[PDB]
């Protein structure tokens, strides 16, 4: 930890004297011998995440259900709408249909 | 230095972050106002 | 090792780093425990406003600031403690409110430095200061009054 | 909220108006005091 001298208030460092390890300041003859054990834990953060991802139930966090696509007309789908282009007057669509492991990706 | 640390903050993470600054300051022989002013003047650019 | 000269932790309220083995108070409960729970006297440090609701008595004036240096001795006001924790100070027709100031943890020694002679004086340590009070005008009442 | 109890009076004293000083140590906690430390002198200016 951070310790300060009661005399002048400067930071105390740990050195070795003639009898035992002691805290001392660099601007005053104040010292303090260590009698019992002193500890300073920090408890660093541990890795809690298992880093497992990609589940089909978690992936199907989308609105698209029971629609009709021009590729395989399967019910389960995955739609995305984009409006980030002023030159294109209409909007932009991205539809994916992987109900029977098709994996389509078009505009 | 105790007054400086009290002015910075009394939180454990605050002291843990400010520790390296105190260590770098104690590495040099700057402990009074005159020495710090002399160091700054040495670092002062000519006008 | 000497017990009254150990190293002090950064937290002044938790300087007990090594051992041989605080909730924020309120002025009403403070005075209650200072008077009912115990009878020992206590030295307080309250901050009064810049101008008191009075006039300097024959001090050669102007609506200037009226501090304690102009008032005389004797009873100057009363300290009321209402319900729900209200702590007011009746200094005449108006009523100020007293709240807890910054909770100081460092040493504050109230001393009396009396320069009786022009060459040698006496410094008298009167006591220690622990709590700080703040007295403020009740501007809401002053506004709703007129 | 009426003033049920604790009707303390406030008195004023002018004996030590010009001789009262407030000394606070920003680096010394209130736990340790200078009562046992033998003092030697104090320089001061009016
Ligand atoms: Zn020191
Ligand atoms: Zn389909």
């Amino acid at each position: 930890m951070l310790l300060f001298c009661p005399g002048c208030g400067n930071g105390l460092i740990v050195e070795e004297g003639q009898r035992c390890h002691r805290f001392a300041c660099n601007t005053c003859p104040y010292v303090h011998n260590i009698t019992r054990k002193v500890t300073n834990r920090k408890y660093p953060k541990l890795k809690e995440v298992d880093d497992v991802l990609g589940g089909a139930a978690a992936w199907e966090n989308v609105d698209s259900t029971a629609e009709s696509c021009p590729k395989c007309e399967h019910p389960r789908a995955y739609f995305m709408q984009l409006q980030t282009r002023s030159a294109d007057e209409p909007m932009t669509t991205f539809y994916k249909c992987c109900n029977a492991q098709c994996g389509h990706r078009w505009r | 230095d105790q007054e400086i640390v009290q002015m910075i903050g009394t939180e454990e993470h605050v002291m843990a972050a400010f520790g390296p600054s105190l260590e770098e300051c104690q590495k040099a022989q700057i402990f009074t106002q005159m020495q710090a002013l002399k160091y700054i003047g040495n670092k002062v650019r000519r006008q | 090792i000497i017990n009254i000269k150990k190293e002090k932790r950064e937290t002044d309220e938790e300087t007990k780093q090594i051992l041989r083995m605080l909730p924020k108070d309120v002025s009403v409960a403070e005075l209650l425990r200072e008077l009912s729970l115990t009878k020992e006297e206590e030295l307080l440090f309250l901050q009064l406003p810049d101008t008191l609701p009075g006039q300097p008595p024959t001090q050669d004036i102007a609506e200037n600031a009226c501090t304690l240096a102009d008032l005389t001795e004797g009873q100057v006001g009363k300290l009321l403690i209402r319900k729900s924790g209200r702590v007011q100070l009746l200094l005449g027709k108006v009523t100020l409110d007293v709240t807890m100031g910054t909770a100081c943890s460092f040493l504050q020694e109230l001393v009396s430095v009396g320069l009786g002679d022009s060459r040698t004086g006496e410094m008298t340590v009167l006591g220690h200061v622990k709590h700080k009070l703040v007295c403020s005008p009740d501007f809401e009442s002053l506004l709703d009054h007129k | 909220d009426d003033p049920v109890v604790q009707e303390i009076d406030v008195y004023l004293a002018k004996s030590l108006a010009e001789k009262l000083y407030l000394f606070q140590y920003p680096v010394r906690p209130a736990s340790m005091t200078y009562d046992d430390i033998p003092h030697l002198s104090a320089k001061i200016k009016p």
